[PDB]
Formats: C-alpha cells, sequence, structure tokens
RNA sequence: CUCUAACUAUAAAAAUCUCUCUUCUC
C-alpha cells in the first residue's frame, strides 16, 4: 500500500501508509472511550503516540501533569522498590508485553481495557486525619478526579508488584491480570479490592 | 387547601443527640419517634448534621407510609436552665425534612425560656475545663 | 480442611456478637479472619477499638489470639464485614464469651470426627450438628443430653 | 497597677450588681462585666432558605429569626474569641468594629 | 525464620509420557499460553517449560505473538 | 439505589485543614443547573472538574 | 448637599531542672 523507494529500505509495516499514528505501532488509540465523565481531560488518549516514553517538562508547572500520556505515566509508576527507580526500558518493555496479553486475553483493543481499569479502580471518597490527640477520628472526604487517576495508577501497580514479588509469574502478565480483573468489577483484583476498602471506610465514616 | 394532612414535626436538637419526633396536631399521636442516637454508632456523634440527616430521613419515609405530608415545625433547644442555644444538628435534620418529599409550612421555635429561675447548674466558679 | 461455620447462615446478622482472631494490621485497624463464623475476615477500627484512648496499637490487639466483636453492616454480596470491638457491653463479653466456647467444642469433637472418617467437616455439620441446634438450641446440649439420653 | 481607667466593670456608682450565669461554662459574673452579644439569626441558614424557598406552602413565608443574648465569662470570651486581647492605646476605643459589614 | 510453608514439589520435574499426552492436548481449550501458565498448571516444572512451549512449535500449534525473552506468548492455531 | 452523582466545581473556597491537605468548593452540579453545594475535596482541583460525589446533601462545613 | 441589615461551627493528657556571673577610662 503506497511503498517508497529509498536508499535504505524500511520495512513493510513502518513504511506502509503509517500516517495512522498507533501506540506501538499495533493499538490504535480510536475507538479508545471514556466511561465516566469526570475523568476525561485527566487523560490524554487524545494525543497519539509511537513509544510509551517521551521525556519532557511534566512537572515544572501545577498541572501539565496531566497532559502525560497515559501508558506513560503507567509505565513511570511501574518502577518501584527503590532498586529500580529507573531503568524505563525495562518498565516500557513490560507495558509493551502487558499491552500484547491484554490484547490476548479479551481481545478488545488494549487500550480500552486499561482506560477502563483506571477509571473504575479510583476512589471516590477518603479519609482524612482530623481528631485531635484524644478523640482521634476519620473525616470523609471527596476526593479530586486527577488524585483519582493517579491513585488508581498507584494501586494497580502496587498489585502488580506485590502479585509477582518472589512469585514464579511474571511482572508484565501479573499487571495484564490485574489489568483484566480491573475492567469489570473482579474483585479478585487487589486494587480495586483496596479501592473498595477506602470507600466502605470513608461511608462508615461519614 | 388541597389536602395537606398537616403534621408537626418537633425537631429538639441538643448539643448532642438530637431528636425527631413528628405528632399529629394536637401532639397527642406520636409517629415515628427515631431519634439522633438510632442511626449512629459513635455517641459521639450524635449530635452530628448526619445523625440529623438519617433520622430525617427514616422518619420522613415513616411519614409517607403513615400519610401525613405537611409539616409544621417546633424547633427547641435544651432551653430551661441549659444554653438556651439550638443543637447542631438540628438544622440539618430541618434541611432532610423539607428535602424528602414533605411539604413544610409555618417555622417555630418553642425554645423553654425561664424568667431567671433555679439556679443554674455549675457553681459560682461554673464549668472550668 | 477446617470449614463449615458454627451457626445457620455463613454471613454474620444484624447486631450479634462474635470473636475474633487478630492476624494483620495496616493502617485503619485489622482485616482478620473470624472462628466463630466460617473463616471471612472483617475491618477492625481504629476510632472503635478501645474504652481508654488509642495510645498504642500493639497492646491492645495481640496478633494471633482471640479477641472480641460485634459487626455492623454485613457486606451480604461478596464476604466483607465491618466489625467492632469497643461497643460491647461488659457483661455482654462474658455471654457472648461461653455462647463461643459453646461453639467451639462441637467443632473439636466434630473436627476429630472428619479427620478420622476423612469426610469433609461440611456433611457432618449438615447432617449432625444442624438437626441438633434446631432441637435443643444448641449441639452442645445436645450433646449433653446425648450422652444422659440415648 | 489599674490597668482600666473604667476599672474593667463599668458598675460605677451602683455598689453591687445582680450576677448572671456564663452560657458556655456557667461562672456567675456581674451583670456587666459580662460581655454579651445579640445572637440574632434567620432560623434557616442562607445556605439552605432556597430548599425551603422552592419546597413550602404559604407562598412568600416569614421565615423568621431567632433572637437571643449571649452572656459569656470574659474567659470564655477570650478563649472563643468574642473578644481579643488588644492592645494598649486600642484598649480605650469602645467603638464595636466599624459595623462588620456597611 | 520458621519454614512455616509446607509446600511439596507442586511442579513436574521430568516429563512423563502421560504428562506429554496432557500438554499435547493441552494447546487446545488454553487460549493464553506462557511458561507461567505450563507451570501454573502445576505439569511442568518450569526449566522445562521453555522446552516443551518451544516444542509446541514443532507443527504450529500455537503460533508466536511475541518471542521476546523473559516470557513467552503464544496462540493456538485458528 | 446507587446515586452516583456528578458536580462540577464553580468555584474554590480557599484551603482547609490541620494538615492543610484538603480543598473546599463550591460545586454546581451538572444535572440541576440550579443548585450549588459546598464540598471538601482530597488532591488538587480547578475551576472546571467534575467531582464523582456518592452522597449529595451532606454539606460539609469548615474543618478544623 | 440624602440613610440605620446580617449570621455561625473546637478545648484529652505534658511532672522536674545541678553549677557559673564576671570593667568602663579618653
Ligand atoms: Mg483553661
Ligand atoms: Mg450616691
Ligand atoms: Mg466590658
Ligand atoms: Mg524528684
Ligand atoms: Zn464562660
Amino acid at each position: 500500500f503506497v511503498p517508497v523507494e529509498l536508499a535504505t529500505t524500511i520495512p513493510v509495516e513502518i513504511q506502509q501508509a503509517q500516517q495512522e499514528i498507533k501506540l506501538f505501532n499495533k493499538w490504535s488509540f480510536e475507538d479508545v472511550e471514556v466511561k465516566d465523565a469526570s475523568l476525561v481531560d485527566y487523560i490524554q488518549i487524545s494525543k497519539p503516540i509511537y513509544v510509551a516514553h517521551t521525556a519532557g517538562r511534566y512537572a515544572n508547572k501545577r498541572f501539565r501533569k496531566a497532559q502525560c500520556p497515559i501508558v506513560e505515566r503507567l509505565t513511570n509508576s511501574l518502577m518501584m522498590n527503590g532498586r529500580n527507580n529507573g531503568k524505563k526500558l525495562k518498565a516500557v518493555r513490560i507495558v509493551k508485553h502487558t499491552l500484547e496479553i491484554i490484547n490476548v486475553l479479551t481481545d478488545q483493543n488494549p487500550l480500552q481495557v486499561v482506560v477502563d481499569a483506571i477509571i473504575n479502580s479510583g476512589p471516590r471518597e477518603d479519609t482524612t486525619r482530623v481528631g485531635g490527640g484524644g478523640a482521634a477520628r476519620r473525616q470523609a472526604v471527596d476526593v479530586s478526579p486527577l488524585r483519582r487517576v493517579n491513585q488508581s495508577i498507584a494501586l494497580l501497580t502496587i498489585g502488580a508488584r506485590e502479585a509477582a514479588f518472589r512469585n514464579i509469574k511474571t511482572i508484565a502478565e501479573t499487571l495484564a491480570e490485574e489489568l483484566i480483573n480491573a475492567a469489570k468489577g473482579s474483585s479478585t483484583s487487589y486494587a480495586i479490592k483496596k479501592k473498595d476498602e477506602l470507600e466502605r471506610v470513608a461511608k462508615s465514616n461519614r | 387547601d388541597n389536602s395537606q394532612v398537616f403534621g408537626v414535626a418537633r425537631i429538639f436538637a441538643s448539643f448532642n443527640d438530637t431528636f425527631v419526633h413528628v405528632t399529629d396536631l394536637s401532639g397527642r399521636e406520636t409517629i415515628a419517634r427515631v431519634t439522633g442516637g438510632m442511626k449512629v454508632k459513635a455517641d459521639r456523634d450524635e449530635s452530628s448534621p448526619y445523625a440529623a440527616m438519617l433520622a430525617a430521613q427514616d422518619v420522613a419515609a415513616k411519614c409517607k407510609e403513615v400519610g401525613i405530608t405537611a409539616v409544621h415545625i417546633k424547633i427547641r433547644a435544651t432551653g430551661g436552665t441549659r444554653s438556651k442555644t439550638p443543637g447542631p444538628g438540628g438544622q440539618a435534620a430541618l434541611r432532610a425534612l423539607a428535602r424528602s418529599g414533605l411539604r413544610i409550612g409555618r417555622i417555630e421555635d418553642v425554645t423553654p425560656v425561664p424568667s431567671d429561675s433555679t439556679r443554674k447548674k455549675g457553681g459560682r466558679r461554673g464549668r472550668r475545663l | 480442611t477446617s470449614h463449615c461455620r458454627f451457626y445457620e447462615n455463613k454471613y454474620p446478622e444484624i447486631d450479634d456478637i462474635v470473636m475474633v482472631n487478630v492476624q494483620q494490621i495496616a493502617e485503619m485497624g485489622a482485616y482478620v479472619k473470624l472462628l466463630e463464623y466460617d473463616n471471612i475476615e472483617g475491618m477492625i477500627l481504629l476510632s472503635e477499638l478501645s474504652r481508654r484512648r488509642i495510645r498504642s496499637i500493639q497492646k491492645l490487639i495481640r496478633v494471633g489470639k482471640n479477641d472480641v466483636a460485634v459487626v455492623l453492616r454485613v457486606d451480604k454480596e461478596k464476604g466483607y464485614i465491618d466489625l467492632s470491638k469497643r461497643r460491647v457491653s461488659s457483661e455482654d463479653i462474658i455471654k457472648c464469651e461461653e455462647k463461643y466456647q459453646k461453639s467451639k467444642t462441637v467443632h473439636s469433637i466434630l473436627r476429630y470426627c472428619a479427620e478420622k472418617f476423612q469426610i469433609p467437616l461440611e456433611e457432618l455439620y449438615k447432617t449432625i450438628a444442624w438437626p441438633l441446634s434446631r432441637k435443643f438450641g444448641h449441639a452442645y446440649e445436645a450433646f449433653k443430653l446425648s450422652i444422659i439420653d440415648e | 497597677p489599674k490597668k482600666r481607667a473604667s476599672n474593667g466593670r463599668n458598675k460605677k456608682g451602683r455598689g453591687h450588681v445582680k450576677p448572671v450565669r456564663c452560657v458556655n461554662c456557667s461562672r456567675s459574673v456581674p451583670k456587666d462585666k459580662a460581655i454579651k452579644r445579640m445572637a440574632i439569626r434567620n432560623i434557616v441558614e442562607a445556605a439552605a432558605i432556597r430548599d425551603l424557598s422552592e419546597a413550602s406552602v404559604y407562598a412568600e413565608y416569614a421565615l423568621p429569626k431567632t433572637y437571643n443574648k449571649l452572656h459569656y465569662c470574659i474567659s470564655c470570651a477570650i478563649h472563643a474569641r468574642i473578644v481579643r486581647v488588644r492592645s494598649r492605646t486600642d484598649r480605650r476605643i469602645r467603638a464595636p468594629p466599624q459595623r462588620p459589614r456597611f | 525464620s520458621k519454614k512455616s510453608h509446607k509446600d511439596k514439589a507442586k511442579h513436574a520435574v521430568v516429563l512423563d509420557q502421560d504428562k506429554f499426552d496432557r500438554i499435547m492436548k493441552e494447546a487446545p481449550t488454553y487460549r493464553y499460553v506462557s511458561v507461567s501458565v505450563l507451570v501454573d498448571r502445576f505439569k511442568l516444572g518450569g526449566s522445562l517449560a521453555r522446552v516443551a512451549l518451544r516444542h509446541l512449535e514443532n507443527e504450529g500449534i500455537i503460533k508466536p505473538v511475541s518471542k521476546h525473552s523473559k516470557q513467552a506468548i503464544y496462540t493456538r492455531a485458528t | 439505589k446507587t446515586p452516583v452523582t456528578l458536580a462540577k466545581v464553580i468555584k474554590v473556597l480557599g484551603r482547609t485543614g490541620s494538615r492543610g491537605g484538603v480543598t473546599q468548593v463550591r460545586v454546581e452540579f451538572l444535572e440541576d443547573t440550579t443548585r450549588t453545594i459546598v464540598r471538601n475535596v482530597k488532591g488538587p482541583v480547578r475551576e472546571g472538574d467534575i467531582l464523582v460525589l456518592m452522597e449529595s446533601e451532606r454539606e460539609a462545613r469548615r474543618l478544623r
């Protein structure tokens, strides 16, 4: 489909008609929908990218952190444990594998799956340290949408890591199965389990 | 006069464990005494506005069940010798009774004010928290 | 193979008093197992932990021991328990301590029974313990009358 | 040293005044050194008037106000921020705080 | 600390002919196939998990989706 | 009975709390353009976000 | 050179303290 001759031969799938930017030349951001009306404008699927790693100034300002592609935030949040703080290449490989797994499990183009998992696992009510010293209490507070996104990412990656620790299963696949559980209300997911626990503590302490 | 069968909610709002108690016009016939400490667990939060909404919503449900549709309000603090000031919660109960279906009219305060008697509890130097 | 809860329904009930074995404490208390009902876990929350002020979190919990408990709202969809420790009446603790030990002995006997017969506890409690609890209100009184009357 | 020329009492020519109990801690204080506030408020808070306004019989109801003085012992008056600890030359200013809104 | 895991072998170190039958008719009905899953079904120890999985790529029983190391991702011939 | 409602913040009423990490805002509901309510929020918000409120009428106050 | 309208809502507990005190004249 319209290949261009040059001195250097770019491969088939890279050169064919790729004015249709894809995540890893595989998964498209088109058709990806945001279910909850709130967290739109807090996830950047509108912006297409060819890799999940773009080192840009995304933390100098108050809110430019939201312009980050959601997949890159997930990547950057995979690397925990201190020892593995850097090595983004490792994180991007793991997330690429996990996208492939989601492509396997329930074909549903994986980006929609991860976005839905992000939306679902957000805790809409949190608690706050309010009780003064003597009669300590737990106050119930509403939560920021951006904080819901960030919290969802953190709980997902924490569940993935704790599933992978000293475990034969790998990080890529544990993350994948957690995302699958989180797309629906599968409470088997650790992330949604913690989200439920937090919601319940907030509710019981209205 | 479109057949609004009337009631009086008579919220008694203290500085702890407020009350909502809907009764007939004469006040002789109670409907859903259900109170603030009915639906909260802390026993410190009995005065909290959330207790007010919970008590108010359930007594409103009982109100619809029985048939009462319109309500007059007798807001009452502890009154007497104690603090003369409406309880923090009862206002939230008023708001909830306004919200949940019930028609409201003729707001009144009936806090019992004494004519200077029955020496207030506490001694001369009073509470010394 | 320990399973098959002590009373009629698997999930706790309204304003019921139980006892808990505690294992783990994260931030807001301890979501830890039951041994009065099946083996499910439950939240003990710090604002509702002890009569005195909560000065220490390690002393009053005693991971791996038996403790009083009351359930407020039973999650009869998935198996969650909201549980309390402070609001149990002083006379209520001891009478539940009975009920709890009452329940434990029947299981202690029927455990030995299952392990020697390799039949899962569920069938034994289905066949024996439940009709006894229905007939005499307690399987312990049924066992005592079994000793006396065949 | 005499802290206040007006002696901080406002009795000045009465011998003795009947005592009045504090509203918070119930400490009895002379009815003149008895810092006192007109607690006039609408029976409903302005934040919740609208719910009342459009969900009530008797179109354009009065929505009355509740009236009462509050009498504090000066200890409560200071701690509950009713009265501040002012400065020296600013003590002899007795005009209320410039009519809070005008 | 104490070896309170109470874990047996929980895998298979050397296969059986019956185990080979298991894996052969097992490629169908498992749409996601990885060395992790193969160990997860108690049937492969893991050292030979990759060995067996690569063997499944003899008749094209399971095509690769991504043949990177550190894992193996495959899906049945359909 | 899951009345998950949405409220777009129309104005931010300062930051409160002993920690100082909570922010009170005035939010106008996405539906029912009439109603506004003041509520607490944890985490950064700016003029235009959409708070997901489980509960609607629990109008919290300034918190110490 | 004409005027007098708004308003909220906290308190748990915290005892004691060994020295060593030293100039201003151009
Ligand atoms: Mg004091
Ligand atoms: Mg004279
Ligand atoms: Mg004075
Ligand atoms: Mg001493
Ligand atoms: Zn006082």
